[PDB]
RNA sequence: GCCGCG
DNA sequence: AATGTGCAACAGCATGATCGCGGCAAGCTGATCGTGCAAAAGTCGTGCCAGC
C-alpha cells in the first residue's frame, strides 16, 4: 500500500544527518535549508534579469521589497517544492565538471576536502542511476497490516 | 595502564602528547624567523625537498645538532601514536608495537594470549590504502588494499606497466574499520544503521554476501568451517555462467 | 604479511592452538581471535 | 502415537532410551565468551530434574555448581549430528585454542 | 486451474541484495491499493474499513 | 529450520517423524520482515539474481 | 560406538571434510538402498558411518566411483 | 516499571 | 604599512555503554463530530397453499 501526500515533504534520512546529503548536494548549509523546509524564510530561483541571486536565502521582508521593486522576475517559493524545483534544475554533468575545474586550478587544503566530497557524491549519483529530485517523497509507503 | 588501553590500542586513538618523528637527513636547522607562533621550525634540507615541521615551543626538543637523523628518529620525547608508527617505520613496526603493548596489559595481570590472535585482529586495521598517484581510474582516495593489489597486478602484467600507482597505507580503529567494509550488510548490524543505510542507499550499492554476517542473517551457509567446501561449488557455476 | 586476497593462508599463519597440526583451510579464524582476546577483560583490573 | 507419549507407557520410555543412543545434544552456559563454552556431550537419561556435568569441562565453561543453569539443544540433522560429534564435542576440544 | 503451490515457489534463488533510493513510481508499483481513511478498525461490525 | 523458516519447520518434521533426518532449507521470516520494514522508509532494497 | 572421531581424521585429514564424506554415507545408509560395509552393533548411522571410514574402506573418490557404478548400471 | 538469579 | 587568507580553539550534536534466566501488577489503555436525504436494504404485520 502507499499514501498520496497531496505536497512535497522531505525525508529526514538525508536531510537531518551529520553528513547531510542534500544540503552538501546543494552545497549550502544546513541551517538555510532547515529554514526554508519549514517555512521560516523563502527561496529563489532563476532572476537573471533581477540583482537576486540563484540561491537566495531571502526572508518575508526582503521578499516584499523585491515584489514592490523588481516586481516579476522573482521566482520565490518555500515548501518542499522549492527543493524540487532547485534540485531538478541542477544538472549533474555539467555541475561536476565545473567544479573539478576549480579543485584542479585552485591548490588549498581547507577546500580541497569539501570539494572532493563533493565530487564523489556526485559522481556516486550519476552512475548509480538514482535520481537526486527522489531524496524527498511524494508517495510514502505503508507497512503491511500483520507487522 | 588498567585495561581502557586494549580499548585505546586497539581504536589506534592519538595520545595526549605525540612524540614527533623526522625524515632521512635531519641536519641542523634550529628555526627560521621564529614568530609567536609555533616556534624552531626544523628545516632539514636533506639534499632535496626540505621537510617544514612546526613545534609549539612548549615541548623541548632533543636532538640539537645534525647528527643525520634519519626517519623514525625521535624528534621530541613523548608516546608515540601508531598512525605516525605506520607512516614512517613501516608497516611491521606498528605491528610489533601493538602486539607488545596489548600483551604487557594481559602479561602484567598474567593472562596468556598469543601473538597470532593480535595480529589477526591489526590484519583487519591496516586495510585501505590512500592512493596518491593516478592513471588506474583512482586518483587520492581511500580504496581497500586488497583492490590496489589486484589492480597493480594487472597494470603491471601488461605492456602499460607505469599506470600502476603507489598507495600510503593507512591505519583505522576496530569501530573505524568495521564500519567502512564494502557490504553494506554487515557494519549495518553493529554500530549506526541510520548513517550506514543513508550512504548505501545514495551509492546504490550491492552487498554480495561474502562474509559471515552477511550468511548468517539470510540463513545461508556460512563460508567458513564445512560451509566452505559448498560456497566453492557455487563460485564456480557463477563465474562459468 | 600473507598478502592473499580475502583471507590468510593456511602457512602464514601459524598451527592453530587447539589442535597439534596445521590449521585447515576454511577455519574461521576473526572470530577465534577475537573471542581468544576478548574472553579475558573480566579480569583485567581496568 | 501422540496419544501414547502422553500417557507415557513404560514402552515410550524404552523407545526414548533407544533413540538417545548416539544421538549427541549441546550444552552452553549463559555468558559464552570463547568457543569453549557450548559443547557437544553424548546424553545419558537420569532420574531427576538437574542437568549433570562432567567435573573436568567445567574450567572450559566457568561454572560453578551454585545456581547456575545452562541450556541443552538438540543437533536435529545428519550433518548437525556428525558436526556435533566432530566438532563440538568434549573429547575432541581439550587445548584452549587461545 | 488447479494443484498450484505458492508457497514453495514463493522461495526464489537470489544472491546479492541491492540497496537503491525508491522512486515514486516503483513506490506505486509496490502498493496494492491507496489509504485515505484514517480509522483502524469500527465495532458496528468489527471489520476492517474501505 | 528451527527458528523462523515457517515452511521449513514443517518439512523439517515431517522429514523426522519420516526419518529422513533432511534439512531443506529455506529463507527466514525475520529477513522478509526486515525487508518491508526496509522498503516502508523511502529505501528500495531487493534480491538480485 | 565412536568416543574420538581420530581414526577417522587421519583417514581422511581434514576434520571438516569428513563430517560431509560421513554424511553421504549416513545419508546412503539411511534414506535406503545401501547397506553398512561394516558389521552393525545397533549404532547409528552416525557412527557407522564414522567407523567405515575410519576402517579406510569409505572415501570420497570410492563413493563417487560407486555412484558412477550405479549410474553405469541404469 | 520493579525485584532477584549466574 | 594596511590588507586578505588559511589554520586552530571552543561549542554543540550524534552514538553507545554484556549475556542468558526467573516472577508481579498496572497500564495496554482511546473515541473526529453530526448531516438529513435519497437510495437502498431490510423488516414486520399480514395473507397464501400444502400436510396431517
Ligand atoms: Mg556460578
Ligand atoms: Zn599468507
Amino acid at each position: 500500500g502507499h499514501i498520496e501526500l497531496a505536497s512535497p515533504t522531505a525525508h529526514i534520512w538525508f536531510l537531518k544527518s551529520l553528513p547531510s546529503r542534500i544540503g552538501l548536494l546543494l552545497d549550502m548549509p544546513l541551517r538555510d535549508i532547515e529554514r526554508v523546509l519549514y517555512f521560516e524564510s523563502y527561496v529563489v530561483i532563476e532572476g537573471g534579469m533581477t540583482n537576486l541571486e540563484r540561491q537566495q536565502i531571502l526572508t518575508e521582508e526582503q521578499y516584499l521589497d523585491a515584489l514592490e521593486e523588481f516586481g516579476d522576475e522573482f521566482d520565490a517559493k518555500m515548501g518542499a517544492e522549492a527543493i524540487q524545483a532547485l534540485l531538478k534544475s541542477m544538472d549533474l554533468e555539467q555541475e561536476c565538471e565545473q567544479l573539478r575545474e576549480e579543485l584542479n586550478e585552485t591548490n588549498s587544503e581547507t577546500k580541497r576536502k569539501k570539494l572532493t566530497k563533493r565530487i564523489k557524491l556526485l559522481e556516486a549519483f550519476v552512475q548509480s542511476g538514482n535520481k537526486p529530485e527522489w531524496m524527498i517523497l511524494t508517495v510514502l509507503p505503508v507497512l503491511p497490516p500483520d507487522l | 595502564g588498567g585495561l581502557p588501553r586494549v580499548a585505546d590500542l586497539f581504536e589506534a586513538r592519538r595520545p595526549k602528547e605525540p612524540a614527533i618523528l623526522a625524515e632521512i637527513s635531519g641536519i641542523v636547522s634550529f628555526g627560521k624567523e621564529t614568530k609567536g607562533k609555533r616556534r624552531l621550525v626544523i628545516t632539514p634540507v636533506d639534499g632535496s625537498d626540505p621537510y617544514e615541521e612546526m613545534i609549539p615551543k612548549w615541548r623541548q626538543l632533543n636532538v640539537f645538532e645534525g647528527e643525520r637523523v634519519e626517519r623514525g628518529d625521535v624528534i621530541s620525547d613523548g608516546p608515540e601514536a601508531p598512525h605516525d608508527i605506520l607512516r614512517l617505520r613501516g608497516v611491521h613496526a606498528v605491528t610489533r608495537y601493538i602486539v607488545n603493548e596489548v600483551q604487557d596489559v594481559y602479561r602484567l595481570q598474567g593472562v596468556k594470549i598469543n601473538d597470532k590472535h593480535i595480529e589477526v585482529i591489526v590484519r583487519q586495521m591496516l586495510r585501505k590504502a590512500t592512493i596518491v598517484n593516478a592513471g588506474s581510474s583512482d586518483f587520492l582516495e581511500g580504496e581497500q588494499v586488497e583492490y590496489s593489489r589486484v589492480k597493480i597486478a594487472n597494470r603491471e602484467l601488461e605492456a602499460n606497466g607505469k599506470v600502476g600507482a603507489t598507495y600510503s597505507r593507512d591505519l583505522l580503529g576496530i569501530t573505524k574499520a568495521s564500519l567502512a567494509t564494502e557490504s553494506f550488510i554487515s557494519a549495518a548490524s553493529f554500530q549506526e544503521t541510520t548513517r550506514v543505510l543513508t550512504e548505501a542507499a545514495v551509492a546504490g550499492k550491492r552487498d554480495e554476501l561474502r562474509g559471515l554476517k552477511e550468511n548468517v542473517i539470510v540463513g545461508r551457509l556460512i563460508p567458513a568451517g564445512t560451509g566452505y567446501a559448498y560456497h566453492q561449488d557455487r563460485m564456480r557455476r557463477r563465474a562459468a555462467g | 604479511s600473507c598478502d592473499t586476497d580475502f583471507g590468510v593462508c593456511a602457512h602464514c599463519y601459524g598451527r592453530d592452538l587447539a589442535r597439534g597440526h596445521i590449521i585447515n583451510k576454511g577455519e574461521a579464524i576473526g572470530v577465534i581471535a577475537a573471542q581468544s582476546i576478548g574472553e579475558p577483560g573480566t579480569q583485567l583490573t581496568m | 502415537a501422540k496419544k501414547m507419549v502422553e500417557r507415557e507407557e513404560a514402552v515410550v520410555w524404552d523407545i526414548l532410551d533407544e533413540v538417545i543412543r548416539e544421538h549427541p545434544v549441546l550444552l552452553n552456559r549463559a555468558p559464552t565468551l570463547h568457543r569453549l563454552g557450548i559443547q557437544a556431550f553424548e546424553p545419558v537419561l537420569i532420574e531427576g530434574k538437574a542437568i549433570q556435568l562432567h567435573p573436568l569441562v567445567c574450567a572450559a565453561y566457568n561454572a560453578d555448581f551454585d545456581g547456575d543453569q545452562m541450556a541443552v539443544h538438540v543437533p536435529l540433522t545428519l550433518e548437525a549430528q556428525l558436526e556435533a560429534r566432530a566438532l563440538m564435542m568434549s573429547t575432541n576440544n581439550i587445548l584452549s585454542p587461545a | 486451474l488447479l494443484k498450484f503451490l505458492k508457497a514453495q515457489t514463493k522461495t526464489e534463488e537470489f544472491d546479492a541484495i541491492k540497496i537503491a533510493l525508491a522512486s515514486p513510481d516503483m513506490i506505486r508499483s509496490w502498493s496494492f491499493g491507496e489509504v485515505k481513511k484514517p480509522e483502524t478498525i469500527n465495532y458496528r461490525t468489527f471489520k476492517p474499513e474501505r | 529450520v528451527k527458528s523462523d523458516d515457517v515452511n521449513g519447520r514443517t518439512k523439517m518434521y515431517k522429514n523426522i517423524v519420516d526419518g529422513n533426518h533432511q534439512m531443506e532449507p529455506g529463507m527466514p521470516e525475520s529477513f522478509n520482515v526486515l525487508l518491508k520494514e526496509i522498503r516502508s522508509l523511502g529505501i528500495n532494497i531487493e534480491l538480485e539474481d | 560406538a565412536r568416543v574420538t572421531v581420530q581414526d577417522a581424521v587421519e583417514k581422511i585429514g581434514n576434520r571438516f571434510d569428513l563430517v560431509l564424506v560421513a554424511a553421504r554415507r549416513a545419508r546412503q545408509m539411511q534414506v535406503g538402498g545401501k547397506d553398512p560395509l561394516v558389521p552393525e552393533e545397533n549404532d547409528k548411522t552416525t557412527v557407522i558411518a564414522l567407523r567405515e571410514i575410519e576402517e579406510g574402506l569409505i572415501n570420497n573418490q570410492i563413493l563417487d566411483v560407486r555412484e558412477r557404478q550405479e549410474q553405469q548400471e541404469q
